[PDB]
């Protein structure tokens, strides 16, 4: 099976740097150009840099928004792409991913789940999360609800998965706001059955990467 | 054991001391019989390293078929340039000859032998597990022809594709098939068509499988992408922008634009490609220009399979989206390392 | 097809040397290759050399060889003749061939060694005798005997060829014989000219030759008559 | 660069129906007769999922009901009939020559039949509350349409300045959304009150519904 | 050096009938053999090549055949125009060395006839430029060969005379000659009867013309 993992991404001040890595698995790289995508907080594409084959004397190129700043490589033993960034601006925000071919010829095309950058200045900090209790005086027939408040952490983004995972049917996890405070906070909710509140745990797992903190809070009934 | 060394070799054929065809009276002039009892000694666990392109037996053989041909083809007329700039002139009879490359063996003296690689996937420059020792290498036709390569070896299993450099655009690049394609050249005989016209008639599916299989292995060594058109070549003489071969001593220049026209992106007539007998020839010994004598009556046939060719890249595959390759040649020692790619001479020790 | 158009006749001293040229005209030049021949007065056509033209490559006849040369200006379409060292005997006509080859430019190359076109020809007269006109004097009728009566001039001591004759300006051609010219032990040229006209024309009739000779420019017109 | 103008950005189409999403270039994508063209599917918090590759070829195991079609500088995608799962954004991609571009994207989205929410009222955690703040949700669960009157009242003191609201994404399942309101007090504020309400308008009720608690009344 | 000889050195044809010219080659030239055809005056004209290949132009009256060192060329029936001189030429040596035969004159015969013999004594004005000549012409004769002597004062001359001859008449296909005697103002006015005698087939005796000098 083919995959490609990103990693690297976090905060960095404007004028500093941060590197990407990409490392593919079950895919012959050495025969294929690689491509670093990014995706704005906006959620539209861009297209960053390619690195193409050895044969090509490994010619790159770069999208004149970063042309003199980013640097893409690869390590064809290692069957990894880099992208060196330099002197960040506000405008490299957003979610990068590495990608192959995708360009011209087709039927198929591999990327990874993307990592996440953020520019700024701003000092980080994990979020603190609060049990959303299911309540006596907040159910319907059956059907309780409950949740994690993921409250005052800073920058985007956080995961909320439900029980290592196990719990993914009728999870809501909403988009983040940005409080005056300038901390982000979100709520993720699930709905379980009400008889089974007295019987199955519920666990919520906060990923903060930036900050690279875990917190699992068990929600119980107050 | 044994070191990297090189020496002047000697050859062995099984020429016809009988026969006056020119290949056979030059072997029976300058080379020995073949080895009675020729024999391969296989090498237990010998990784040997061989480089075809830094290679003398290449210049050696180079140089026996540059004898060959200034002792056997009398052309009536030879010059011979060195840029003020003034050449000279040769002047001499000019008799219609027999021709036809026989099989020609390397044999190294004593103290030496021939390092052989087994590898059916010995892409040319490298290391190499399976390795054997000879003496003599086996027999190896001289056909002295550009763009292809005809009268050849095969490739083992999958279709070769080597350079002594792929990444630069400069250094040629050589196909070894794995499957041979037939072509067979005509000269018809009554007064009707010109002297000159001639034609090669090549089944154009197994062409077109064996083009796809080479793009497939383009592919494999690099690209996926879109292998483009393929053209013919861009400027020069005629000797390499056009298939430039000999048949039973005439020069053939056929045209080869029929069987390019790649449109690949991704993925019962025949293919006759036309061709003339040219006398006044550029000669690829680089020694100037040669004219010969009118062709021989009745029908000249020559039907042979293409082994193998040799191409040049256009280096736009780095800036565009495609990839460019024109027919190439002319310099008859990639035709020899075509067959002596395997081969090296090693000093006993 | 290709015209051939030579220079004009040549006189010179034997030790010189000579150059002739031939414009070839209609053609693709270097389709075509070209070849010297020369004839000496009242002998045979002897071939000097030929030249490949788009090889820029001449062969020459054993007797001369060292002392004739041929070129070709691609250029200009012109074949040029080399002979040096001239001696009497090179005295004649020299006519300038070629023969069409085949494709030349491609490769194709017959080496016709046949003439299918030939030039006008070029006198070349080696000769230590200097230019001079001839004297004409009168070939008068006698009493020629019948009904018939001979008269002509006598056209002595020219040089070099040609002269030419004519007969009251032209009006006269029956019965006219122009003798091809000889060469005296003195090195100039010597012909008669005669005509048989009606004996009762004479003392009627006025006979008038007309001699011209180019090379020194001379014209004399000399009545012949009866006694 | 080629630039691709994709249209439009935000594209509502009825279950059962055709959803046609448009993608003009500046210039031709053509080589060769072919058009090297593509369009991906995204949803929420996944990579681009390629649907379609040079303009008209469906990817392996893509459904039936996406099509493609165009050539020279004017493209479409095709979704039809539209089913639920199909809501995400959708992109347009040159793959004719670098730099590779990207159309401006389009938000594909459905009307369905009405769905009212259900409430739920959480009070804040006493461990928030020991913070020094108090977070109070009220959620509405798995109604359509998105419009939705989310009104907080303290001890029937109508509230406004200080709660957030936040929606998910269309399900993909059933077609609805959920929402989240959060009204943020300090912990001095939160117990000079006894009652917090949660009043909530929507076409799917027929009276808007109100969740309320006494504050530390389990 | 290959040689070319053809025959005959004359071939005398009436007109409308066939004439045969031979060329043989020293040595075998296989069929790199031309015919040409050349008039007085003009240059020569392609008939054949390749021993048997008529050129562009060329009637097909006009045939050769041969090969190897023996050629023939063939007209069916001569025309008017066809009397003139025919060449062959060797071009199969290589490096080139070609060499044409010494030529075969076809003329036109006809039936005999005697010359018309007329003499003419040397000009006042020559005779007092310091020379004299004397000029015996043989007009309109068939065939071309005649014998002529001069004899002054009985004497037979020797070395002092000269002859030339014109091309075949194109109207009545005979020839005609010249032959001038010269000598010093002195020796002339050293003798007395100037006679030229003429010998031809035509002629059942020699002919005689003579003068008496003064
Ligand atoms: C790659 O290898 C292939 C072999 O498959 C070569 O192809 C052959 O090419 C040669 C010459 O190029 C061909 O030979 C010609 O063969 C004719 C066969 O004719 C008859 O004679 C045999 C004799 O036993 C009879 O059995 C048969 O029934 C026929 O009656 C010969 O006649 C030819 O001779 C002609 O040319 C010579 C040239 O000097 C003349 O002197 C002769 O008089 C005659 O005109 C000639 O020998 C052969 O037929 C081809 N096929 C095969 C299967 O061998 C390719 O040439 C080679 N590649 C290159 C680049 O050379
Ligand atoms: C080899 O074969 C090819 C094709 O088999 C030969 O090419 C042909 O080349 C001629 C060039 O004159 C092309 O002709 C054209 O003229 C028109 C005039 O309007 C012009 O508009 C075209 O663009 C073109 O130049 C012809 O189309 C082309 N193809 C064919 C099938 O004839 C080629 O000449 C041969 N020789 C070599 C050495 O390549
Ligand atoms: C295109 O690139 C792919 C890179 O994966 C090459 O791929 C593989 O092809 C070999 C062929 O023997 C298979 O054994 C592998 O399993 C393939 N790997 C994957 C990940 O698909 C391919 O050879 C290249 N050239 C083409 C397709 O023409
Ligand atoms: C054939 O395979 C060999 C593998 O040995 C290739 O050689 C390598 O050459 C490149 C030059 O760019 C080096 O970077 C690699 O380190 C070499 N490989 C090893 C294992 O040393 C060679 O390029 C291939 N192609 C040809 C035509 O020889
Ligand atoms: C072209 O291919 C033929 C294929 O038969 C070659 O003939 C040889 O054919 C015999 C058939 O019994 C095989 O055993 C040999 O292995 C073939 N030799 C080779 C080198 O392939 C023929 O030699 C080939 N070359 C030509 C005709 O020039
Ligand atoms: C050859 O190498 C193998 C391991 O690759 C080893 O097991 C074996 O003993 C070796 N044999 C000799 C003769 O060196
Ligand atoms: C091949 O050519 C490229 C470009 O000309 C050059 O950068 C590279 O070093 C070359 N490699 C070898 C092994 O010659
Ligand atoms: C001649 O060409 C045809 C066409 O490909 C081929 O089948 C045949 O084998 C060739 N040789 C002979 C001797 O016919
Ligand atoms: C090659 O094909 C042409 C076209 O049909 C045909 O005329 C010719 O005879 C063929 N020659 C051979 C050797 O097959
Ligand atoms: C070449 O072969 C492929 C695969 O069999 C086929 O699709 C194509 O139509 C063929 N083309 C020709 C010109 O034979
Ligand atoms: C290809 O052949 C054509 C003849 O049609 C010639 O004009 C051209 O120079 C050749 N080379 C190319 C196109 O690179
Ligand atoms: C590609 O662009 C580079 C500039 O980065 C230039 O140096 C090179 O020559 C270009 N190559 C081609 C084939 O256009």
């Amino acid at each position: 099976e083919v995959k490609l993992e990103e990693s690297g991404g976090g905060l960095v001040q404007p004028g500093g740097s941060m590197k990407l890595s990409c490392v593919a698995s079950g895919i012959t790289f050495s025969n294929s150009w690689m491509s670093w995508v990014r995706q704005s907080p906006e959620k539209g594409l861009e297209w960053v840099a390619e690195i193409r084959l050895k044969a090509q004397n490994y010619a790159t190129h770069y999208a004149a928004s970063v042309k003199g700043r980013f640097t893409i490589s690869r390590d064809d033993s290692k069957s990894s792409v880099y992208l060196q960034m330099n002197n960040l601006r506000p405008e490299d925000t957003g979610i990068y991913y590495c990608t192959t071919p995708l360009g011209g010829y087709f039927d198929m095309d591999y990327w990874g789940q993307g990592t996440s950058l953020t520019v700024s200045s701003a000092s980080t900090k994990g979020p603190s999360v609060f049990p959303l209790a299911p309540s006596s005086k907040s159910t319907s027939g059956g059907t309780a609800a409950l949740g994690c408040l993921v409250k005052d952490y800073f920058p985007e983004p956080v995961t909320v998965s439900w029980n290592s995972g196990a719990l993914t049917s009728g999870v809501h996890t909403f988009p983040a706001v940005l409080q005056s405070s300038g901390l982000y906070s979100l709520s993720s909710v699930v709905t379980v059955p009400s008889s089974s509140l007295g019987t199955q745990t519920y666990i919520c797992n906060v990923n903060h990467k930036p900050s690279n903190t875990k917190v699992d809070k068990r929600v119980e009934p107050k | 054991v044994w070191k990297d060394a090189e020496t002047t070799l000697f050859c062995a054929s099984d020429a016809k001391a009988y026969e006056t065809e020119k290949h056979n009276v030059w072997a029976t002039h300058a080379c020995v019989p073949t080895d009675p009892n020729p024999q391969e000694i296989h090498l237990e666990n010998v990784t040997e390293e061989f480089n075809m392109w830094k290679n003398n037996m290449v210049e050696q053989m180079h140089t026996d078929i540059i004898s060959l041909w200034d002792q056997s083809l009398k052309p009536c007329v030879k010059l011979t340039p060195l840029c003020n700039c003034n050449t000279s002139a040769i002047t001499q009879a000019c008799p219609k000859v027999s021709f036809e490359p026989i099989p020609i063996h390397y044999c190294a003296p004593a103290g030496f032998a021939i390092l052989k690689c087994k590898d059916k996937k010995f892409n040319g420059t490298g290391p190499c597990p399976s390795v054997s020792t000879v003496q003599c290498t086996h027999g190896i036709k001289p056909v002295v022809s550009t763009q292809l390569l005809l009268n050849g070896s095969l490739a083992e299993e999958e279709v070769m594709i080597r350079s002594e450099n792929i990444t630069n655009n400069a250094k040629n690049i050589l196909v070894q098939f794995n499957t041979p394609v037939q072509i067979n050249c005509t000269r018809p005989n009554d007064i009707i068509g010109d002297i000159r016209q001639a034609h090669c008639n090549v089944s154009k599916a197994t062409w077109n499988e064996t083009l796809g299989k080479v793009v497939k292995q383009l592919r494999k060594h690099f690209g996926n992408n879109t292998i483009i058109r393929f053209a013919n070549s861009s400027g020069g003489d005629l000797e390499v922008t056009t298939h430039s071969f000999n048949c039973g001593g005439e020069f053939f220049y056929c045209n080869t634009s029929g069987l390019f026209n790649s449109t690949w992106i991704s993925n019962n007539d025949s293919i006759t490609l036309p061709c003339r007998i040219k006398q006044i020839i550029n000669m690829w010994q680089r020694i100037g220009q040669a004219m010969y004598a009118p062709p021989i009556q009745g029908v000249i046939r020559c039907v042979s399979n293409i082994t193998g060719l040799i191409l040049t890249r256009d280096g736009g595959s780095t800036n565009s989206t495609t990839e460019t390759f024109r027919p190439g040649g002319g310099d008859m020692r990639d035709n020899w390392r075509s067959e002596l790619y395997k081969y090296k001479v090693v000093k006993i020790e | 097809e290709v015209q051939l158009v030579e220079s004009g006749a040549e006189v010179k001293k034997p030790g010189s040397s000579v150059k002739v040229s031939c414009k070839a005209s209609g053609d693709t030049f270097i389709r075509y290759s070209f070849t010297w021949v020369r004839q000496a007065p009242g002998q045979g056509l002897e071939w000097m050399g030929r030249i490949i033209t788009i090889l820029d490559v001449a062969h020459y006849a054993p007797h001369l060889q060292g002392r004739v040369t041929i070129t070709a200006d691609k250029s200009t379409s012109t074949v040029y003749l080399e002979l040096r060292n001239l001696r009497s005997d090179d005295t004649a006509v020299y006519f300038c061939a070629g023969v069409y080859e085949g494709e030349a430019d491609e490769g194709e190359y017959d080496n016709n060694g046949f003439l299918k076109h030939w030039g006008q020809g070029t006198l070349v007269t080696v000769s230590s005798a200097s230019t001079k006109g001839p004297s004409v004097f009168p070939l008068a009728p006698s009493s020629t005997s019948g009904g018939t009566a001979a008269l002509g001039c006598l056209v002595k001591d020219y040089f070099p060829e040609p002269v030419t004759v004519s007969w009251n300006s032209g009006a006269l051609t029956s019965g006219v014989h122009t003798f091809p010219a000889v060469l005296q032990s003195s090195g100039l040229y010597s012909l008669s000219s005669v005509v048989t006209v009606p004996s009762s024309s004479l003392g009627t009739q006025t006979y008038i030759c007309n001699v011209n000779h180019k090379p020194s420019n001379t014209k004399v017109d000399k009545k012949v008559e009866p006694k | 660069d080629i630039v691709l103008t994709q249209s439009p950005a935000s594209l509502a189409v009825s279950l059962g129906q055709r959803a046609t999403i448009s993608c003009r270039a500046s210039e031709s994508v053509d080589i060769y007769g072919i058009s090297f063209m593509n369009w991906f599917q995204q949803r929420p918090g996944q990579p681009p999922k390629l649907l379609i590759y040079a303009a008209s070829n469906r990817g392996s195991g893509v459904p039936a009901r996406f099509s493609g079609s165009g050539s020279g500088t004017d493209f479409s995608l095709n979704i039809h009939p539209m089913e639920e799962d199909d809501t995400a954004m959708y992109f347009c991609q040159q793959s004719k020559e670098v730099p590779w571009t990207f159309g401006g994207g389009t938000k594909l989205e459905i009307k369905r039949t009405v769905a009212a929410p259900s409430v739920f009222i959480f009070p804040p955690s006493d461990e928030q509350l020991k913070s020094g703040t108090a977070s109070v949700v009220c959620l509405l669960n798995n109604f359509y349409p998105r419009e939705a009157k989310v009104q907080w009242k303290v001890d029937n003191a109508l509230q406004s300045g200080n709660s957030q609201e936040s929606v998910t994404e269309q399900d993909s399942k059933d077609s609805t959304y959920s929402l989240s309101s959060t009204l943020t007090l300090s912990k001095a504020d939160y117990e000079k009150h006894k009652v917090y309400a949660c009043e909530v308008t929507h076409q799917g009720l027929s009276s808007p519904v109100t969740k309320s608690f006494n504050r530390g009344e389990c």
